[PDB]
């Protein structure tokens, strides 16, 4: 007895209606009482009820949420999808050994926008303890999908580069990027130009911030 | 007001055994099922187990059954978790909860959970270097958090004060050594005629560094 989910990414737009499915291998169904729940989790906070026993709602949720099933199928419904809907959205029995679905990620399809790129050179602090790391950050833009290419005097670096990125926006349905290039504090000084360049869907003619060493 | 609270991080190295707390209240402790959640990034949410703390009687996952031990304290209404053997992939946040019964029948109450670590790697403190513009109408700056371990690390601008415009990113381990960073974007005309600050805290160490961030050159 397993709960499988579908699907595992749901992409959807504003204002637009959202269908999750569960399915329990094997009935669990006493309509009496059926303990089939759905749970959300945002990135950051701990999980929290949304619907227990099929369809009752629990305080404090939208009514935009919604749940129904019979017998081995069980659907949540997010009529309108909002900003503040995504996460991840579990289906749990509660009956017969517990059970967690394996989870659906609600994401928010939106408008197109550019990157805020800002560069940053290493603080002294740090050149001080012998390194140097320069920053830049990629923000509140869309799509998701981006590409960072480093520039010392001119030529492209790709060896000593560490990124990361933000879970979805909530508020703007953007995401954002940091990537920073860390040398030695000699491989620093030996060269004076420095730049962060950024290739999105939203140009052909890449986003650039840069500096020198020199100021 | 129910209220569920569990024990800080915990860094373990393998082979090792590890024991959390979940105290209760608003309540009462003994007359409902308390159940356990692990979490682990890519692997959603998992069900270990569950006890009645009036009578410690206790239910566990089959895949769970001699890596897992439940057990609870009526005197102070708080139960413990602990795992033995301890791989790699047990390293994950663990989170404890309530089971209602009348008004609700669900797990309506959740702890804030405890990351637990199963590494051989030394704590280090975390180094926080200032980002101040080098050479608009809206100013971003940041705060660059390198070189901790174990996981994790919270930061706030302002003590909080300041929370809107802000991005921060996921901490990456490379090597033994974590990473993250943080960016806030306020309007030009209040740096740096007032004061950021960025303040970072690494329970894992017992320490805490601020950074105020000021024009360069």
């Amino acid at each position: 007895v397993l709960m499988t989910q579908t699907p595992l990414s749901l992409p959807v737009s504003l204002g637009d209606q959202a269908s999750i499915s569960c399915r329990s291998s094997q009935n669990i169904v006493h309509s009496g009482y059926t303990y089939l729940e759905w749970y959300l989790q945002k990135p950051g906070q701990s999980p929290k009820l949304l619907i227990y026993t099929v369809s009752n709602r629990f305080s404090g949720v939208p009514d935009r949420f919604s749940g129904s099933g019979s017998g081995t199928d069980f659907t949540l419904k997010i009529s309108r999808v909002e900003a503040e809907d995504l996460g991840v959205y579990y289906c749990f029995r509660g009956s017969h050994v517990p059970t967690f679905g394996g989870g659906t990620k609600l994401e928010i399809k939106r408008a197109d926008a550019a990157p805020t790129v800002s560069i940053f050179p290493p603080s002294s602090e740090q050149l001080t303890s012998g390194g140097a790391s320069v920053v830049c950050f990629l923000n509140n833009f869309y799509p998701k999908d981006i590409n960072v290419k480093w520039k010392i005097d001119g030529s492209e670096r790709q060896n000593g580069v560490l990124n990361s990125w933000t879970d979805q926006d909530s508020k703007d349905s953007t995401y954002s990027m940091s990537s920073t290039l860390t040398l030695t504090k000699d491989e620093y000084e030996r060269h004076n130009s420095y730049t962060c360049e950024a290739t999105h869907k939203t140009s052909t003619s890449p986003i650039v911030k840069s500096f020198n060493r020199n100021e | 007001e129910v209220q569920l609270q569990q024990s800080g991080t915990v860094l373990a190295r393998p082979g090792a055994s590890v024991k959390m707390s979940c105290k209760a209240s608003g309540y009462t402790f003994t007359n409902y099922w308390m159940h356990w959640i692990k979490q682990r990034p890519g692997q959603g949410l998992e069900w270990i187990g569950t006890i009645y703390p009036g009578n410690s009687d206790t239910t566990y996952s089959q895949k769970f059954k001699g890596k897992a031990k439940l057990t609870a304290v009526t005197s102070t209404s708080t139960a413990y978790m602990e795992l033995s053997s301890l791989t790699n992939e047990d390293s994950a946040v663990y989170y404890c909860s309530r089971r209602n019964y009348g008004s609700s029948y669900a797990m309506d109450y959740w702890g804030q959970g405890t990351s637990v670590t199963v590494s051989s790697a030394k704590t280090t403190p975390p180094s926080v270097y200032p980002l101040a513009p080098g050479s608009n109408s809206m100013v971003t700056l940041g705060c660059l958090v390198k070189g901790y371990f174990p996981e994790p690390v919270t930061v706030t601008w302002n003590s909080g004060s300041l929370s809107s415009g802000v991005h921060t990113f996921p901490a990456v381990l490379q090597s033994d050594l974590y990473t993250l960073s943080s960016s806030v974007t306020v309007p030009s005309s209040t740096w740096p005629s007032e004061t950021v600050t960025c303040n970072v805290a690494h329970p894992a160490s017992s320490t805490k560094v601020d950074k105020k961030i000021v024009p360069r050159d």
